[PDB]
């Protein structure tokens, strides 16, 4: 989408490649500023962090009592298979 | 760029370092210790003018890390902070090499200096107060 | 405050990715539990034979 | 990078040691006294040119470690703390060699 060499006719100097190597505010007022903006970049990434890993400790969390539940469940059943029983010589 | 002379222009499998300073879109201050393995590749070694062409650019060393900087600190610039931290290995790999996923050698076809593959083996946080902060993240 | 608009766009959109995450999560979790409190009823119901 | 000189390179499976200091995805700092087993292979000994290429690497050390610091650190780069500590043993062991 854009070109590779910059030919100068008058001489015939060609430009072949223009290598930025360093870019910077001027004002220090303004690297102040952005200074700030990677500060909250960062929270913004950590918070994240905090945000996924809270969410799995809560899906944990229902693994936890969605299958202790049925355990408890599949108990209750298991001393009413022998309640009956019990209530027969009751 | 002029700190070292030399009479004999090493072409052998050698590395040079460097250490570049480069800002993320998230503008985090970046200083990297990139080693650059590279080689001169001559095919015609008895064809004087493709022997020559080693010393056509009078710097090969200024002119490579010149230009790898200029891709890394480019390509790092459009990239976020915390997803470089965690790709930077490959956010260079490919910023040095034109991808095709990557490209794995760079030819200046100048003088003919091949850079083999980029050890980048230090990134660090420049202001303290960023490194501060993600001390914190750690915790 | 060209910085500021720009400075706080990130965190505006950072915040609408908190919230879409946080969608992820009572979304999935809230049917994970449907499908444990279905799934406790399916023996609930053979306890309730027994009872 | 250039602390010792020596006349005689040695090829035979000697090992050596390196501390890198490395980073985890949580930025947790991460410092790892690594040795690498190495040795040189040569299965033309008798082809003059294979065997100079032994010493076409000026700093076969440096080279070396430059390598595997610099394939570590990127890798561990990519994964969690105490998903490291879990692994370190075969994530090292991965980042290193390309896997299979």
């Amino acid at each position: 989408k854009a070109r590779d060499q910059a030919v100068f006719p008058q001489n015939g100097l060609v430009v072949s490649s223009v290598d930025v190597q360093s870019v910077e505010p001027v004002d220090q007022r303004t690297r102040d500023a952005l200074q700030r903006s990677v500060q909250l970049a960062i929270e913004i990434t950590t918070n994240s962090q905090e945000a996924a890993a809270k969410h799995e400790a809560q899906r944990l969390e229902q693994e936890a009592r969605g299958r202790l539940e049925r355990q408890k469940i599949l108990d209750q059943s298991e001393a009413e298979k022998a309640r009956k029983e019990l209530l027969e010589l009751e | 760029p002029h700190a070292r002379r030399a009479l004999c222009l090493l072409l052998g499998p050698d590395f040079f370092t460097d250490v570049i300073t480069i800002e993320t879109a998230d503008h985090a201050r970046l200083q990297l210790q990139l080693a650059y393995n590279w080689h001169f590749e001559l095919k015609n070694r008895n064809d004087p003018a493709e022997a020559a062409k080693l010393f056509s650019v009078p710097d090969f060393v200024g002119d490579a890390c010149k230009a790898i900087a200029s891709r890394v600190r480019g390509a790092v610039a459009s990239v976020t902070f915390d997803d470089f931290h965690k790709n930077s290995a490959r956010i260079i790999r490919m910023a040095v090499f034109g991808f095709e996923k990557a490209r794995d050698q760079a030819v200046f076809p100048q003088n003919g200096l091949v850079v083999s593959s980029v050890d980048v083996q230090s990134v660090e946080p420049v202001d303290q107060r960023t490194r501060d902060a993600l001390q914190r993240s750690v915790q």
